[PDB]
RNA sequence: CCCGGCGAGGGGAGUGAAAAAGAACCUGAAACCGUGUACGUACAAGCAGUGGGAGCACGCUUAGGCGUGUGACUGCGUACC
RNA sequence: AGGACCGAACCGACUAAUGUUGAAAAAUUAGCGGAUGACUUGUGGCUGGGGGUGAAAGGCCAAUCAAACCGGGAGAUAGCU
RNA sequence: GUGAAGAGGGAAACAACCCAGACCGCCAGCUAAGGUCCCAAAGUCAUGGUUAAGUGGGAAACGCGGAAGAU
RNA sequence: CACAGGUGGUCAGGUAGAGAAUACCAAGGCGCUUGAGAGAACUCGGGUGAAUCCACCCGAGACUCAGUGAAAUUGAACUCGCUGUGAAGAUGCAGUGUACCCGCGGCAAGACGGACGGCUCAUCACAUCCUGGGGCUGAAGUAGGUCCCAAGGGUAUGGCUGUUCGCCAUUUAAAGUGGUACGCGAGCUGGGUUUAGAACGUCGUGAGACAGUUCGGUCCCUAUCUGCCGUGGGCGCUGGAGAACUGAGGGGGGCUGCUCCUAGUACGAGAGGACCGGAGUGGACGCAUCACUGGUGUUCGGGUUGUCAUGCCAAUGGCACUGCCCGGUAGCUAAAUGCGGAAGAGAUAAGUGCUGAAAGCAUCUAAGCACGAAACUUGCCCCGAGAUGAGUUCUCCCUGACCCUUUAAGGGUCCUGAAGGAACGUUGAAGACGACGACGUUGAUAGGCCGGGUGUGUAAGCGCAGCGAUGCGUUGAGCUAACCGGUACUAAUGAACCGUGAGGCUUAACCU
């Protein structure tokens, strides 16, 4: 359906009642504000745009406060788009939690693979390339737990990228 | 390697490494007036503000380590008497650069000092 | 005399017919290295030339369509002993 | 007393690598071998080119040997590019 | 007979295949082989025939089949 | 060559040392000929300063490795793929397709780079081999021959023949068959020939050669472009600029063993025996991470042998591989795993099918008219409008003046200098160099500091006991680089350059 975009701050452990370690990912998911919405009369086609974060005004050019402020809304650090699935359309300026992933059991995380310096062939496959600055897709993840209040999003394993990264979490089209 | 490493690599022996950032704190702490390049001063700048920090308190054991990592009697004699009520009230930030115009695109040069230097 | 570093080197004035003769010193072309003049070239395939061919600046019969440099395109085109 | 043993200097290139217009027109690095004996070295001299020398690889004779350099035969040469 | 010692036109290319022996120049017209949908200059010309498989646009012997050909 | 190579004798100290060996010291000699620059004349725009005569630096053009500078080669290069011809794989002949121009880092499909022979894991067919896994061969065993993701390009003995060798015999883990110049004689070598010396003699006017003789022996060079991967400078998408996406096209992988019940059901006289692919469970490989399971972590602590020093001890610093070990911060890895190679869909060979003949039968098809193999494409992960056919969406800015001519996609001057970028600093989980993220006084970007975390282990001093060593309370102490949240204590100041000033021509619809 649509998906929210999250920071990545680090990632633990978390134990169960049956006494079971199970790998998390600390991610923090601002509420999503939609900035512009795509139709198919006009753009050709449904999508929505989502803006996340907070940047200060000295560095935002001019064009993007006057883009945010047609929207009637605080300027973040990027944008995002999602492909809507046919569902009910979303207004401009709606904010959207995390409770959308609290009922689903099954995401999909995209990142940005860290940095790294050239790879000799056996490294990469076991051809010489560039490393890293990369995507990076990992699907059949399921949510472990989420929090309304905190706005923290746990999942199983580890996620792409290192601390301080930009991760976007989709529902599992996969089933 | 290249992720969250502090320190440039500066080829060398460590133990020769070790000699330069002891001989360019001592000349630091003697003169408080250094002439060297940008890289150079802020290794010089990272090595001595520890010692001075150290310094600042008076005892034996401050003492003995500001001996033992500078080797020079006179030194810490000048220390813990001079430079510690001078930087008492006064938390980092014991150093400062200055740029002394120019090479531009070989190696920048620069001039590393105390806050103060004199008074 | 001035710049230059109180050097080297350069620019003036003077001598010198001439310094487009300055001790690297008569006359001074090419292969090679830079700048300016006009033009082609960032959607365009092969011995790179040959004819046609719109323009770009200038001088001409002071237009009446000629020449000084270029060809975007186009038919042909597997260097020499 | 050891053509004795380990082990420095020293000697041999026996093995591997460095280069094949090289650092050198054959040298360098790392091991191996001898290290009181058929040992090595400083200096002086003799064995001379169809020849000398050669514990026989026809090895070496001025960075070259199945016969070295210089000037003359020779501006040589049958065949050939 | 050609090349050897002959240019040029056609066979998509090519030296032995077909026409064809270039003194030079001219923005002229007519032929040979070969073509007249375009690429490329010329009739999408006229009549009588075979062709449903692109055989044309690659094939022996043999009872339309035989028929499988090269990044 | 001031070379890195070679040069005969004497002076021969201390410590732990049997030693002129080993490690550091006495007197003495050195820190090496690449590691590192000034402001480089001049020229432009600026701000600052006593009101002509100007003085200071920035943002630039003008040097750059603080640099002389050689190297085999070179007919001229505007140096693409496939198909056909060709003294025979055509960058250059004919047909067709693709590609913006010029650079940089790696990999060689291959340039016939340049001056016979086999030793060949990377794209190929036979079991290829710089030392992963396998399937079959009534294989008596080992072993050959047949096949996959694949090119040990350093190596046996031999018949046909010349040896490693082109067919193969014994082959073991291969002694091996050609494509690419058998990838390189820009690797090696001769092991037999035409070629290192002998060598019977030859075809052969001769050259040229005899994959014929028995043994054979010394074979040279510093990526030129080109194909692929990644990444840069310029330009264009038509006024300029900042962001976010659709999409023509393109990239690589679809492996495989077991079990639960379903069900000991169907079918089947009995024996026999699934479809079930419904769910879980292994291995090879890909992405990502360090909390967990090992290493490194020459930047952190502790122990210890010799030696020099701090005037001596206690305690430290320098050297002996990081002098030798116990570990180990962050980071980097696998010896650890979360996921992946789906499920499903389209069209499919064979096959399986609803009604149904021509030709009162039959039949997969003639009329209406449906599934389906690990084959193909979507579906899974993508980049991508340099796709010049140059896209879509949102946002920000310029609203001046005058003169001249060859009077129009015209030219010139003063002023303005927008949004955006670059210029410089801090810098990073970005990095060979480019490039990219965040900040620059309207601030945690870097350094240090505060408290915590990890690591290491009981630092020194003090008083007591032991007439030595050493222990006791001080003390779970001292130190801690890269980890966590703040702190302007210090460094990113006021700024300056490019980039504009209403945006070409023709046409259809709106009030003029």
């Amino acid at each position: 359906m649509i998906g929210l975009v999250g920071k990545k701050v680090g990632m633990t452990r978390i134990f169960t009642e049956d006494g079971v370690s199970i790998p998390v990912t600390v991610i923090e998911v601002e509420a999503n504000r939609v900035t512009q919405v795509k139709d198919l009369a006009n753009d050709g086609y449904r999508a929505i745009q989502v803006t996340t974060g907070a940047k200060k005004a000295n560095r935002v050019t001019k064009p993007e406060a006057g883009h945010f402020a047609k929207a009637g809304v605080e300027a973040g650090r990027g944008l995002w788009e999602f492909r809507l699935a046919e569902g009910e359309e979303f207004t401009v300026g709606q904010s959207i939690s995390v409770e959308l992933f609290a009922d689903v059991k099954k995401v999909d995380v995209t990142g940005t693979s860290k940095g790294k310096g050239f790879a000799g062939t056996v490294k990469r496959w076991n051809m010489a390339g560039q490393m890293g600055n990369e995507r990076v897709t990992v699907q059949s993840l399921d949510v472990v737990r989420v929090d309304a209040e905190r706005n923290l999003l746990l999942v199983k394993g580890a996620v792409p990228g290192a601390t301080g990264s930009d991760l976007i979490v989709k529902p599992a089209v996969k089933a | 390697m290249r992720h969250r490493k502090s320190g440039r690599q500066l080829n060398r022996n460590s133990s020769h490494r070790q000699a330069m950032f002891r001989n360019m704190a001592g000349s630091l702490v003697r003169h408080e007036i250094i002439k060297t390049t940008l890289p150079k001063a802020k290794e010089l700048r990272r090595v001595v503000e520890p010692l001075i920090t150290l310094a600042k308190t008076d005892s034996v054991a401050n003492r003995r380590l500001a001996f033992a990592r500078t080797r020079d009697n006179e030194i810490v004699a000048k220390l813990f008497n001079e430079l510690g009520p001078r930087f008492a009230s006064r938390a980092g930030g014991y150093t400062r650069i200055l740029k002394c115009g120019f090479a531009g695109d070989n190696a920048p040069m620069a001039y590393i000092e105390l806050v103060d230097r004199s008074e």
